[PDB]
């Protein structure tokens, strides 16, 4: 059984790893499939203890991944991609 | 044992509601115990004596609630080499 | 300091991850009723499997008992604890 | 090193056809080294001599490519208790 506390703590307002597709961070890469085609990212997530509250990045980091691009036909391509993790959350009036 | 009502890890529920008068009613039993008030998950709420009050027959009482004061508080001391807590959920 | 490229891959294949479900969702028998907190973290298979037309599913599933608060109306709250099912083990399957 | 080619840390790209043949052309120096076919996360692919076929001057040759095959592969090779690795990644 979970006791309580950390029942609160895994849903109350956290960085929380989630799949991130590429192209929702470089949506200019729209011709292209990158692979993997979605990342692992920190994100801010929670109930906040309220509806009327939500979990909102309070501080941020940078990190950089290698991926690959497949290309239509030119060749394929690494390529360094730097994404925005959430380093700390809080809950703040919607 | 400094509070009157004893611990559960299960918080004690209060109902609150933004902009009125919020009491934390952790009683204890003598005048000279260091109580801290605590909110999930990592602020500490300072008695300075005129929005947070430490009142030892009430516990703490906050003017105001704003959106801070909603979720999982605690109040702490330790007596005699132990630390005690009581839990409390703010429900709005 | 750069993430290798199989640990990107390895990150984002295919995957039991933690999110927020919310507990009237898991019990619809109980939507008069509050929770607290009214979500709670479960294992869910997520992942992008090297390829569009693949998706992430559970293989395995196994419960999970969690403490909680409901709040009632006109009645006292109570201290209960709830199962849910995880996603333990996923593997990649076509849509 | 009993690779030929060595593709250790970024993988070589292979595409591949629903139904057809697929090479994961890991060829090695001797034909007495053993060399086993791993597909991320657990899988195992042994040679069974007909639907998967090793030939250590070709690699892996897949006759009929599922699915299942799709993804990052790795073939693993021990010389003198030394883990070696190639990558390749199947692409549809």
């Amino acid at each position: 059984v979970v006791p309580f506390q950390e029942v609160w703590g895994r849903s109350y307002c956290r960085a929380l790893e989630r799949l991130v597709d590429v192209v929702s961070e470089y949506p200019s890469e729209v011709e292209h499939m990158f692979s993997p085609s979605c990342v692992s990212l920190l994100r801010c997530t929670g109930c906040c203890g309220d509806e009327n509250l939500h979990c909102v990045p309070v501080e941020t980091a940078n990190v950089t991944m290698q991926l690959l691009k497949i290309r239509s036909g030119d060749r394929p391509s690494y390529v360094e991609l730097t994404f925005s993790q959430h380093v700390r959350c809080e809950c703040r009036p919607l | 044992r400094p509070f009157v009502e004893m611990y559960s890890e299960i918080p004690e529920i209060i109902h609150m509601t933004e902009g009125r008068e919020l009491v934390i009613p952790c009683r204890v039993t003598s005048p000279n115990i260091t109580v801290t008030l605590k909110k999930f998950p990592l602020d500490t709420l300072i008695p300075d004596g005129k929005r947070i009050i430490w009142d030892s027959r009430k516990g703490f009482i906050i003017s105001n609630a704003t959106y801070k004061e909603i979720g999982l508080l605690t109040c702490e001391a330790t007596v005699n080499g132990h630390l005690y807590k009581t839990n409390y959920l703010t429900h709005r």
